RNA sequence: GGCCAGGUAGCUCAGUCGGUAUGAGCGUCCGCCUGAAAAGCGGAAGGUCGGCGGUUCGAUCCCGCCCCUGG
């Protein structure tokens, strides 16, 4: 949910892989395995990485 | 330090003693006395402040030449026995792992 | 970028306008301020200062020379018939100016006490004080001045001052734009201290002007986002006019400079109600004022005097001449208020969030307009904030208010800012936070923060403000109930977390490795993923090495080490060394971490939408398109690898323990490995086993290449090891040992092979024609004497044979012996030794 | 983004705006010494003075670009 040329996501100063606009970099928190973990599992999750 | 007899005979000492190190060790030996700060050939470049300023451009072309050509003798010497210790240490040093 | 500073005191004038005679200590106002979800970076009292501290008029200034620098003998006049000599430094101020001037025994910030000098041949009854002198600002260069008219010679400084005030520094998150002025954070303490808010920018403070017709002709172009442009005149402002002190003090306590009434006014109001203004000089405006995107390669000039390259997607403000304004980013020096400015034109604009961010941030310019549009600023406050400039700025600079007036709000116009309403159970923020809310709760927390609750039974249908478009949600709405009633309250009750599986195979091995390489003498470290600059070049890997093949960042935080490492060795060797040039020489590390190694070019996946699951396929080209990133484990070895003590002077670093701690990693894994003699750098060629898992290979081990030990600064003989783990395959084995309760026999073969042949191959093969019979079987000897031939070497087995049902005869271990011979004799040629 | 100040031996730091950094402390090596050590005393090695170019007979020093710091 960050939005996309907003404060919130521009200022949050990531390491981004070159060429520019690759839409891939090194991840600023482990949230995005959340996100995997909520694709691959089955409800209910209670999950730590 | 001053003319080419003295510089011709500083590298010619260089050179020879550089073809005669057949150990990356011994070459070592041979940087420091031939063309560290205590070789001939340094002191001939310190002894270019004492020189009167008239004379600096001149007798210090002659010095650039000489050190030169024993600074040549020295990286390919280097790169000789850097790439004959290369080519050794598969059978000179093998063990059954 | 979410900085935000104000003075108590203005914070607490706007909010007892309805809460008449409120006033709490810095100390609460921080707590309260940190309980509804306001970071307090800093809270920075004035002063504070002692003694006579008082207001004085610059009457006559000698110029002192001769010295080092200019120096100045001031008379001051202090409010006596005595006018007081000081000597100051500085040298912006003349005669007439007020300042602020420190007697002899008074006190200023530090323990400074003031005390008659005798400086410069002359002597000083006191010293003119600077702002950062007297903890009112920054400006150390000269002497505060202070507008004419701001006090008498002798009022009390500090109450001139306002040095009892106390300056709060605040870091506002993304989400809440409306506080960053002092109407919002008015209203947020109206809201967490249940008082009445009086609106700064409602009609009853700023009563409407006139509206006689239009004040300027406006095109615009509603593609651009803009939702609001509203331009009001003033007329015959005074050139000469300067700010009062008021104004100019809370102006400098927010952190903004003071220059001229105009611009003053704009800045001041922004901060009052968070609308960023503009003031145009009217007459340097050629023609119509247009509103639309830049075109490709469109430029202009600011108003600092920096042209800035454009963009199709940027907003301006143009005319028939060149471009007055980069929309919401700074205003262009064509229409810039100048000293001889008389005619005024203000701007009160609503740009769009999203192409103000794109601009500032390509531009580099976060300025105090950008990074409040960019949070969203709310456009039903435009007017009003455009008719407290002209007000306020026609006060000041003795100019008149013209009653025109030009309001564009989009085609057909909005007269309605409000969101969309929004559908809530009563009882919603009740079940999120866990507590059983008094009633009605809900819809006052909702009604506090400006927004409309109609009941429906038990749904709600809250419209919130338009100063709050962070409110889309219900839970929106919940963080607003729960933050102004307290995270304190909720309670503490343990979720019911359902029977786990635990730790898999792979996490488990991976703590087991970690303890046998610890418990075998290795220390851990945390490797770093940017390689070290030209690593692979120190290597002497070739250009087609597939641990070439790296991901590299575009903002490393060294443009040297842009790539991701593909291999654990660089990080390791990059601690060895460290610890070696450090005093600690016999070191060894290990690391378990993953590494990036890509596949192709970096191919990049378009952004699927985020109001619905991602299809398998989906998900599966998002993965596709990362690098593969397996788990790695490797280590690093120097010096001595046994320590020196009353046993013995200790064993160097050889090959063999990195051979050793592959199997050291193999046993912790449960896996059987086979070393096998390889070429691979940056190991010793001739010193260099590849490791295999069956007919796999996981990693290779053994000692380094002695060129890329000198040319990358390492000990020599240093040795390395680096393991696949995600091709090692997680094993359960399940052993049925049987023990044999009869005896053993032992025996002793010597078998004579060539030099290449490995000892594992001669015991593979002895093995293979021993039998079942063969219980045990171990290498302890090496013989190369003068009796065995060049190139050949003589090993020597411990051989241990055991039957499960009978004792054996010498002639029974014998002939399992001599079939060991033979086999040993048909796969590597060995000859029984004689 | 500014004019500045910096990056110097294995570690921590001095110092030089053209021909030797007589660099320091500690680290490394040799000798006397000890059964073997260390100290002590006496000897040495090691920097390509941040990188890439330019100017010059010659650059740690002058000029340009760039990398990494402090303010
Ligand atoms: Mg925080
Ligand atoms: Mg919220
Ligand atoms: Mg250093
Ligand atoms: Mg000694």
């Amino acid at each position: 949910n960050f939005p996309a040329d907003h404060p919130a996501r521009g200022e949050q100063d990531t390491f981004y892989i070159a060429p520019e606009d690759s839409r891939q970099l090194l991840r600023t928190h482990t949230s995005p395995v959340q996100i995997r973990t909520l694709l691959a599992r089955e409800l209910p999750v209670y999950i730590i990485s | 330090m001053l003319s080419p007899e003295a510089l011709t005979t500083a590298v010619d000492a260089a050179q020879q003693a550089i073809a005669l190190a057949d150990t990356l060790d011994v070459l070592a030996r041979v940087k420091t006395e031939h063309l560290g700060d205590r070789s001939p050939l340094a002191l001939a470049r310190q002894a270019l402040a004492v020189l009167p300023k008239e004379q600096r451009a001149e007798a210090g072309k002659r010095v650039n030449a000489a050190r030169n050509a024993a600074q040549r003798s020295y990286d390919e010497r280097l790169a000789t026995l850097r790439a004959e210790r290369d080519a050794a240490v598969l059978v000179a040093e093998g063990i059954d792992v | 970028s979410n900085a935000m500073r104000l003075p108590y005191s203005w914070l607490r004038e706007v909010v007892a306008v309805g809460a008449s005679g409120w006033d709490v200590t810095p100390g609460e106002l921080e707590q309260t301020l940190l309980r509804i979800g306001h970071e307090v970076e800093e809270v920075i009292p004035l002063g504070p200062v002692d003694g006579p501290v008082t207001v004085g008029r610059v009457a006559d200034i000698e110029e002192l020379t001769g010295y080092k620098k200019p120096i100045r003998a001031c008379a001051v006049d202090i409010g006596d018939r005595q006018y007081r000599e000081i000597i100051c430094g500085a040298t912006n101020f003349a005669v007439g100016d007020l300042v602020v001037v420190a007697l002899p025994g008074a006190t200023l910030p530090g323990g400074f006490t003031i005390s008659a000098r005798k400086a410069y041949g002359r002597n000083s009854d006191g010293m003119i004080c600077s702002a950062a002198e007297l903890n009112l600002g920054a400006d150390h260069s000269g002497i505060l001045v202070l507008p004419p008219g701001a006090a008498e010679p002798g009022a009390d400084g500090a109450g001139v001052l306002g040095l009892d005030d106390v300056v709060f520094h605040l870091a506002i998150t993304p989400d809440r734009g409306y506080c960053m002025s002092v109407r919002g954070l008015a209203r947020e303490l109206a809201c967490a201290y249940d008082l009445d808010f009086v609106d700064p920018a409602s009609n009853s403070r700023v009563p409407p002007l006139p509206i006689e017709g239009p004040a300027w002709p406006l095109t615009v172009q509603p593609e651009t986002g803009v939702r609001r442009f509203a331009l009001r005149p003033v007329i015959g402002i005074d050139p000469a006019a300067v700010s009062p002190w008021w104004l100019q003090r809370r102006l400098l306590l927010c952190g903004i400079r003071a220059t001229c009434p105009a611009v003053d006014v704009t800045n001041y109001v922004m901060l009052e109600l968070g609308h960023p203004m503009h003031a145009h000089d009217r007459n340097r405006i050629s023609g119509t004022l247009g509103v639309r995107f830049a075109r490709s390669g469109e430029t202009a000039v600011t108003l600092d005097g920096i042209e800035r390259k454009l963009d199709t997607a940027d907003v301006l403000i143009v005319d028939d001449a060149a471009t007055a304004a980069i929309g919401g980013v700074m205003g262009a020096a064509s229409t810039e208020v100048r000293a001889d400015s008389t005619d005024v034109l203000l701007e009160a604009a609503i740009w769009d969030p999203a192409a103000v961010s794109r601009t500032q941030r390509r531009l580099h310019l976060p300025s105090e307009a950008a990074r409040r549009y960019e949070r969203t600023v709310d456009p039903a406050i435009s007017v009003a904030a455009l008719d407290r400039c002209a007000r306020l700025l026609a006060d000041i600079a003795g100019g008149e208010v013209s009653p025109t007036l030009t309001d564009w709000r989009g085609d057909p116009p909005c007269d309605d800012w409000s969101p969309p309403p929004i559908r809530m159970g009563v009882d919603v923020p009740d079940r999120i936070a866990g507590v059983a809310y008094p009633q009605g709760t809900t819809a006052r927390r909702l009604a506090q923060i400006g927004a409309v609750v109609t009941h429906d039974g038990d749904t709600l249908t809250v419209t919130p403000p338009s100063w709050r478009p962070d409110l889309r949600q219900p839970a929106d709405l919940v963080e607003e109930v729960l933050r102004l009633e307290g995270l304190e309250v909720i309670p503490s009750v343990l979720p019911p977390a359902p029977a786990g599986r635990g730790l898999t195979a792979g996490q488990q091995r991976r703590r087991t490795i970690g303890r046998s390489l610890a418990l075998s003498g290795y220390v851990e470290i945390l490797p770093t993923p940017f390689l070290p600059a030209g690593v692979f070049d120190l290597w002497g890997l070739e250009a087609d090495d597939s641990r070439r093949m790296t991901t590299r960042v575009l903002n490393p935080l060294e443009a040297d080490r842009p790539q991701l490492a593909t291999t654990l060795l660089p990080a390791l060797l990059e601690a060895l060394v460290r610890n070696v040039s450090r005093g600690l020489v016999d070191v060894a590390l290990f690391a378990i971490a993953q590494v990036v190694q890509p596949t192709e070019q970096t191919r990049g996946v378009g952004l699927i939408p985020v109001d619905r699951r991602p299809t398998d396929d989906e998900i599966a080209m998002l993965d596709a398109s990362l690098p593969r990133q397996p788990q790695h484990v490797a280590a690093v070895l120097a010096g001595l690898r046994e320590p020196r003590g009353p046993w013995g002077p200790g064993r160097p670093v050889e090959a063999a323990d990195a051979f050793e701690a592959v199997r050291i990693i193999a046993r912790a894994s449960r896996v059987d490995v086979t070393l096998r003699p390889a070429q691979y750098l940056p190991w010793h060629p001739g010193r260099c086993a590849q490791v295999f898992v069956g007919e796999s290979s996981v990693g290779h081990a053994g000692q380094l290449h002695p060129a890329v030990i000198e040319r990358s600064g390492l000990p020599k003989g240093t040795c390395a090891v680096e393991l696949n783990l995600d091709a090692i395959p997680c094993s359960a084995p399940l052993p049925a040992p049987r023990v044999s309760p009869y005896p053993a026999v032992f025996q002793d073969v010597s078998l004579v092979v060539a030099a290449d042949i490995p000892a594992q191959a001669v015991a593979d093969a002895v093995r293979a024609g021993a039998g079942d019979l063969l219980e045990d079987i171990a290498l302890f000897d090496v013989f190369t004497g003068p009796q065995i031939g060049e190139h050949r070497k003589s090993l020597t087995f411990a051989l241990r044979f055991r039957a499960p049902d009978r004792t054996l005869t010498e002639d029974d271990a014998s002939a399992a012996r001599d079939a060991a011979v033979q086999s040993a004799a048909e796969r590597v040629g060995a000859v029984l030794r004689g």
